[PDB]
């Protein structure tokens, strides 16, 4: 959701 | 007016939807807005014919967080509704699952909320 | 693979293809024998897991509407396809209704459920 | 999910 | 400064809370407020030695929805963390789950989120 | 309340002891692994001391706080569910497990999952 | 956690 | 829940 997610 | 559009959250995403008239929902969303290298495949489902007296319209699409540079072996579902008005909002709760060994499969699922608007943060 | 029919601990039918490039695309119906309790799914996986004996992570997204009902509401499952013997997709659910402000504190339903390909 | 969900 | 106190959020609700030594929580959460009706027993537990970096103070709590006067045969758990600094707020995740037969126990939980001040709404 | 007042067993091997009292109250011990004194943790939560007698489960909610005088994990979970009734003694729960964190990190403070809870220890 | 909840 | 939790 933020970064790789 | 509608779902079909760009978004952002207060969390620096955004996400690139359309809402076709088969009740789909595709799209793009960008961990970190204005980084390329964050965009994943977006694809959900829309209640396309919804009620009329100001009820949101239900939604909800994944994304698998698996793209050509990153592969986070997980994907999130956002689950929620798009409300209209002068400022359209979409408003979610999300469940973050990670593939993991069955030892560890209690604790493989985050859950969160967030909330977008068509208005990027300044 | 997860390609295939499953069923959940409640006798609802998920029939999906999982596409080469990490699309999901099928049908869920919520009770045996009626085309009336037929729906669309779409949704994603990761089209390459771990190889250490993690699961495969995937989601998907069923809106409550189709030619004969309408819901007024959207269920997402996130899980994960455990392969085996006994192939299992341990999800968690989201159901949320279309409410009015009033009612959108309300507004979802959580829960989950096991899916396996054999027939109840 | 069970009935119309 | 700290979880105890009066606290409220932007839908009508309040709750009391006493943070004790031994990482118990006590009070009273009240659904509406200014109806005396709508109060109900509050228990749970919080990290009585929490990091300090500026990390929140993790904690929970349990009311089930029977007072005196009404009984909803329902429970809600709030689960979130306290968070310090010039206007401290605890940021939470809950779950109301209702005696449900067998049959509907698969629609017998809510879940939302809810964020307190100690800042009475105007 | 003799139904719920016990020792309950997860089938991941966690275990818990309660006492429901009459006004209400979950008090009791939540032991994360099996006969180690240092994974025990107070449990306390509240329950339905007047459910309906219609066949409708009993519902129940407890926070336990990941501190104890070993050990201290910053982090909570609160179980919401409902104890079942009928001749199998169960209680069926969701869970959140709330972590400190500083704001960056606070979008994923909190995962989520279910346990089944049973008085007859899963074989 | 409104009304009776 | 498991382990430390």
């Amino acid at each position: 959701n933020q970064x790789w997610q | 007016a509608g779902i079909t559009g760009t978004w952002y959250n207060q969390l620096g995403s955004t996400f690139i939807v359309t809402a076709g008239a088969d009740g789909a929902l595709t799209g793009t969303y960008e961990s970190a807005v204005g980084n390329a290298e964050s965009r994943y495949v977006l694809t959900g489902r829309y209640d396309s014919a919804p009620a009329t007296d100001g009820s949101g319209t239900a939604l909800g699409w994944t994304v698998a967080w698996k793209n050509n540079y990153r592969n986070a072996h997980s994907a999130t579902t956002w689950s929620g509704q798009y409300v209209g008005g002068a400022e359209a909002r979409i408003n979610t709760q999300w469940l973050l699952t990670s593939g993991t060994t069955e030892a560890n499969a209690w604790k493989s699922t985050l859950v969160g909320h967030d909330t977008f608007t068509k208005v990027k943060p300044s």
